[PDB]
């Protein structure tokens, strides 16, 4: 369970592969539906928390990555360093993060085409296909994001590869069409949509069921806010493609962390443009559901306008959906050459030298994922996946950089005031219980700071008390853990606050998690509980290292 | 002799937001004034959202897709969405459910604290800007844990529709906030109402408790 393993593009190069994969349908899909029902022109806001927890992750990545010498996936750094279990974990949160953005870029790219020519497949969808299950399944199956993947799919079985030339041009037409949203924005749009009160609380459509919440820069309150941010944290996520590709780099473990956080910064500044030009443009409770930026150029007088964004967004869709499907099978081979999934997705073809059926198994899942499955609920469901391995991997930093190099009864003067100038086992395991004491009790405030928030603003005495006796022992812990000695061992980067930022990033994460409705709650422990199953019957006997 | 009296309850601006009239005799009717406490908020403080709205002026904001005139366009369907998240105010339909459940809840609620007619001691309490009570203990009535009374106060204020039968009127846009004000033993020996007479009423919630002030005033004219 605890088994672990014994393990050219420039810094430019590895900026535009992450703003190529970051940039997609979180901003140009995903922006109005949040702008319009989470939160109002406070998503500007919105995307701000989202990019900062972004930036705390990726910042443990630049350590995570630095530690072992072969650059690759968290899963395999995970595996390299903690352990087998952990790693199992990394590995399926990986796995899902890929499959669901394949599916959920897949269906916002197929909803866009569809528009740009008078969605007549989505039509026919209705007329031939309906679901029937609005609560948990999707109303209209969509059967062109299907075709998508097989096709893609098809692409990647018979070795067609990253082309990083197309990349560029493509990321280059998307942030051109980026910065012509942002200054049209800035030029038909006006503050007063910022401003709106109940004499503007009308949408001169024949919509109803319309959400005008209070008005104003923040018509859905700070809860809103953040629900939004746990949306819009689906926008940040792609920028792993840059440790995950393994091509050869001029200097990996350097450039490979600035080149995640210019990436997050660049992908920041075009979402808070972008957003902020969409809900001056068009009122937040007026932006069209089917096309957001598109209809509030229409609703300014600039319809042709249209026509640029349909291009943009299909640029970006294109490049942030292949940033998925590519790395997608290669973590399943990664776990199916170690042993922890069936060793027959590690089989590689004679003919095309690829993981076929790897390749072929998530190319099917992603496509029933999206044949089934709402945007909103991918995303969510992939937010929550990513989520989850971007805090076991900040939990793996924290824990590590006290353990000793690697090849219960305890005291108290020991644990609060160690002496030793080097960590111990000793140490080791007094950060590990720690980590997981620090775990647990983040759980329990977040889940109090949602599940009991109108408790917590009641006042009632046992959720106070809990809230404060979490936090105050929260504080304790990082206190224990702040007194344990580093390990002296030099890294080529660190996390600068490595017992707080770490612990921050931790918080920030669940917190976000907490965010999620139910159903996708749902839908992620099913999946981890699938993982767990494949795990305990099968990678446990058949890991290589046994 | 029988004049035709009248009851007028007024905005913190003393201009007549509500009113009720009967032919009587002088000082010998008493009715249960139920103005809403969105009429005291028309022309009132920016809080409640009405700042701006005329004395009898209609209930803003757009119809609830769930009130009885149906789904029309435009309708808005906060009036089911979850009421944390808004404000208890006036200017919307929603806001006046928000307002509606502060007002009903036992742990929230609304406290009114007498005005000029009050004595030297409870002038300590605070001007009209702090609503006559800036300090803890200057509510003689309205609806709250403590359930505040005072012997010499003119009028009790209460709420005068249940949070079911208030839901109902505030998903139909009409103003759904009425409070019932009865006369005091004390208020009715009273004869200055015809000079009229002001409280400020603040509602109990976390932060600056957002009030405003109205009065009550009587005419009289010849039957
Ligand atoms: C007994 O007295 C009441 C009230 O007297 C009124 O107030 C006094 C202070 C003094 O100024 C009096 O001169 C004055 O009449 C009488 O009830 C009022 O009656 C008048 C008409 O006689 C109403 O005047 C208005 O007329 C508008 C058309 O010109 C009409 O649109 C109004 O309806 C709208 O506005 C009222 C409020 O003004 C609102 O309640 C309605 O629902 C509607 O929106 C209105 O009819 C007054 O409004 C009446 N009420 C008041 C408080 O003034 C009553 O007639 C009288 N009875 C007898 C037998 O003498
Ligand atoms: C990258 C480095 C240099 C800076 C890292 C800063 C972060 C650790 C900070 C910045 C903004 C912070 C967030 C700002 C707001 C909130 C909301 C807060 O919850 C509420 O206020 C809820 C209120 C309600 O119930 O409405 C919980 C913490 C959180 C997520 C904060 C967590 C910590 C964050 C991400
Ligand atoms: C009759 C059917 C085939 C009509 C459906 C339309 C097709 C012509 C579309 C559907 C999927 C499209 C593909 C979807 C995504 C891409 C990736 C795109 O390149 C990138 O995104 C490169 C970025 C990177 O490698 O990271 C080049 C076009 C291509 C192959 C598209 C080409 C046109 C395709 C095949
Ligand atoms: C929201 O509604 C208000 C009032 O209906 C608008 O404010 C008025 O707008 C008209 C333009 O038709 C001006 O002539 C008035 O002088 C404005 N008055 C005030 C008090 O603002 C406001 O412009 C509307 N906002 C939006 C974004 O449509
Ligand atoms: C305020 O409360 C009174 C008291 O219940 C309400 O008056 C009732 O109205 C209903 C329907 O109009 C009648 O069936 C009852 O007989 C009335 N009761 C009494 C004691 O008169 C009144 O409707 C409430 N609302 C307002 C605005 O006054
Ligand atoms: N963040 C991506 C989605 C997940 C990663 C896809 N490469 C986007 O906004 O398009």
């Amino acid at each position: 369970m605890l088994r672990r393993k014994v393990v050219c593009l420039n810094t430019y190069d590895l900026v535009a592969l992450g703003v190529g994969s970051t940039l997609g349908a979180g901003v140009y899909v995903l922006a109005g539906a949040v702008a319009r029902e989470n939160a109002g022109p406070a998503i500007v806001i919105s995307f701000l928390i989202a990019a900062l927890a972004s930036v705390l992750a990726g910042l443990c990545y630049g350590e995570f990555g630095a530690r072992v010498p072969k650059t690759g996936s968290a899963y395999l750094y995970s595996y390299v360093t903690v352990g087998e279990l952990w790693a199992f974990i990394t590995g399926w949160n990986l796995i899902l993060s890929y499959i669901i953005g394949t599916s959920s870029v897949a269906r916002a790219w197929s909803a866009t085409f569809d528009e740009l020519i008078g969605k007549p497949i989505g039509e026919f969808s209705r007329q031939h296909m309906a679901l029937n299950a609005p609560g948990v399944l999707a109303q209209t199956p969509d059967i062109f994001a299907v075709i998508i993947i097989i096709i893609l799919t098809g692409l990647l079985t018979l070795g067609v590869k990253e082309s990083a030339m197309v990349n560029k041009i493509f990321t280059c037409i998307n942030v051109l069409v980026l910065c012509f949203i942002v200054v049209s924005g800035f030029v038909k749009g006006s503050i007063k949509n910022w401003q709106l009160t109940e004499k503007n609380f009308s949408c001169n459509n024949n919509d109803t069921n319309v959400k005008y919440g209070e008005g104003g820069f923040m018509p859905f309150g700070f809860s809103g806010v953040l629900s939004g941010a746990a949306t819009c944290f689906y926008a940040f996520v792609g920028f792993d493609c840059i440790a995950t590709t393994g091509e050869e780099v001029k200097n990996p473990q350097k450039a490979i962390p600035v080149g995640i956080v210019a990436s997050l910064l660049i992908c920041f500044i075009a979402y808070f443009g972008v957003s902020a030009a969409l809900t001056l443009m068009m009122p937040y409770f007026c932006l069209d559901i089917d096309s957001p930026l598109p209809g509030a150029f229409k609703h300014q007088g600039w319809e042709e306008a249209k026509y640029a964004v349909a291009i943009g967004s299909l640029c970006a869709l294109s490049t942030s959906l292949l940033g998925s499907m590519f790395p997608m099978p290669r973590v399943i081979y990664a776990m199916a050459e170690d042993g922890l999934l069936f060793k027959f997705l590690a089989k590689i073809n004679n003919r095309t030298k690829t993981p076929v059926i790897a390749t072929v198994t998530s190319g099917a899942i992603a496509a029933v994922m999206a044949f089934l499955f709402e945007l909103k609920d991918l995303v969510d469901l992939m937010s929550i996946g990513t989520l989850l391995a971007y805090s076991l991997v900040a939990a793996c930093v924290l824990v590590l950089r006290y353990q000793p190099e690697q090849p219960e009864k305890f005291s108290l003067k020991s644990i609060l005031s160690p002496k030793n100038v080097e960590p111990s086992k000793f140490s080791g395991l007094i950060v590990n219980i720690s980590a997981g004491l620090l775990a647990a009790l983040i759980i329990t405030v977040c889940i109090v700071a949602v599940l009991g928030r109108e408790a917590l603003a009641e006042g009632t005495l046992w959720a106070v008390f809990v809230m404060t006796g979490s936090v105050l022992l929260c504080m304790l812990v990082t206190g224990i853990i702040w007194r344990q000695p580093e390990s002296k061992t030099k890294l080529s980067f660190k996390v600068p606050f490595v017992p707080v930022l770490p612990v921050l990033s931790i918080f920030v994460n669940i917190y976000l998690m907490m965010q999620l409705d139910q159903g996708t709650w749902v839908r992620f422990a099913v999946w981890m509980l699938i993982g767990f199953t494949i795990y305990f019957g099968y990678g446990i006997w058949h890991s290589e290292e046994a | 002799q029988v004049y035709n009296i009248t009851w007028e309850v007024t905005n913190g601006d003393r201009e007549t937001v509500w009113a009720i009239s009967g032919n009587h005799p002088l000082w010998t009717w008493w009715p249960v004034l139920t103005p809403d406490l969105c009429m005291l908020a028309l022309s009132g403080p920016p809080h409640w959202g009405l700042e701006y709205q005329a004395p009898y002026s209609s209930p803003p904001g757009p119809p609830c897709c769930s009130g009885s005139s149906g789904s029309s366009a435009g309708c808005s369907r906060d009036c089911d969405e979850p009421l944390t998240s808004l404000t208890p105010r006036c200017n919307t339909a929603w806001n006046r459910l928000k307002l509606d459940q502060v007002t009903h809840k036992s742990s929230e609620g609304f406290y009114v604290c007498p005005g000029s007619h009050r004595p030297r001691e409870a002038k300590s309490c605070g001007g009209p800007d702090s609503f006559y009570c800036a300090s803890w203990g200057c509510e003689t009535t309205g609806r709250v844990y403590w359930k505040p009374s005072s012997s010499w106060d003119y009028i009790t204020v209460d709420n005068n529709l249940t949070t079911s039968q208030a839901v109902q009127v505030c998903k139909d846009n009409k103003w759904c906030n009425p409070l019932a004000i009865q006369f005091t033993n004390a208020g009715k020996q009273v004869t200055s109402w015809t000079t009229g007479h002001y409280w400020g009423l603040r509602l109990y919630v976390s932060g600056r408790d957002p009030g405003l002030t109205f009065g009550i005033r009587l005419r009289y004219q010849n039957l």
